[PDB]
């Protein structure tokens, strides 16, 4: 009777290399990752998170063992990557997630000129009826980090959400600035 | 800050009009501090021979 | 100051 969730958000970032690769093939380099909602090390209870990708790269399964998981790669196309978590507590069955790669903005964020592609889905494990050391292992998480932690699932409106802050205070700044000391200079 | 900030500017320039106030009193800077000392000291001296000696 | 003012001047032309 014994229910615990862990909230938990995967995905990928992609940068465009503005040309394709002289030989290689290339075109953006991507990081495929798996990282907590909540500020907490993922590690007190995930013993290791397999990444399966396309079998043209030599070692298509990947591996990471601790709080981040992420492994930077470069490719040329999108395809569906296979995550699967595995926990400390071998009696509890691991987690199978998919993730398709996305490396291709829309034509809408493609005439914005954003150079980041984002792609993350919220995501929540469940873990009915633990074991005993698995339910102390999910209560007795730790945190992170001592900062915040942050999403930016699309990226297309959360870099707007960030300008308005940003370029606002830095325009009331420069103006503050050199409105009031021309003058201050002038007298 | 960034507003009203003409209280803690016109210190600056009200603190310019004293240095240029003081600089009138007895001056910033010394104007050629010791640009020139061409005096030939002596072959040995007498004086210092006996300063040396005295020490 | 003043040269700070002229680079923040370039910088907003250039904005």
């Amino acid at each position: 009777g014994v229910t615990i969730v862990k909230p938990i958000v995967y995905g990928n970032v992609a940068r465009y290399f503005g040309k394709k690769r002289e030989e290689d093939g290339h075109t953006h380099q991507w990081t495929v990752y798996v990282k907590p909602y909540r500020n907490e090390d993922m590690s007190a209870y995930v013993k290791k998170i397999q990444f399966k990708l396309h079998e043209s790269y030599g070692n298509p399964l990947r591996v990471v063992t601790k709080p981040p998981y992420e492994i930077t790669e470069t490719g040329w196309g999108e395809f569906e990557i296979i995550i699967k978590i595995f926990f400390i507590d071998p009696n509890e069955r691991p987690v199978t997630l998919y993730h398709l790669l996305k490396l291709f903005q829309s034509d809408t964020n493609a005439m914005l000129g954003k150079k980041t592609v984002v792609s993350e889905f919220y995501d929540e494990m469940i873990f009915q009826d633990p074991t005993a050391m698995m339910q102390q292992l999910l209560t007795t998480s730790r945190q992170l980090t001592l900062g915040a932690y942050k999403h930016e699932t699309e990226f297309a409106e959360l870099e707007v959400k960030t300008r308005e802050k940003l370029e606002a205070a830095k325009k009331k700044t420069s103006f503050e600035i050199a409105e009031l000391k021309e003058r201050l200079k002038a007298s | 800050k960034s507003h009203a900030e003409i209280a803690e500017q016109a210190k600056h320039e009200a603190e310019i009009e004293t240095r240029i106030a003081e600089l009138r009193k007895e001056g910033f800077w010394s104007l050629k501090r010791l640009p020139k000392v061409p005096e030939p000291p002596r072959p040995k001296g007498h004086w210092d021979y006996l300063c040396e000696e005295m020490q | 100051r003043e040269k700070r003012s002229q680079d923040l001047q370039k910088l907003i032309t250039a904005a």
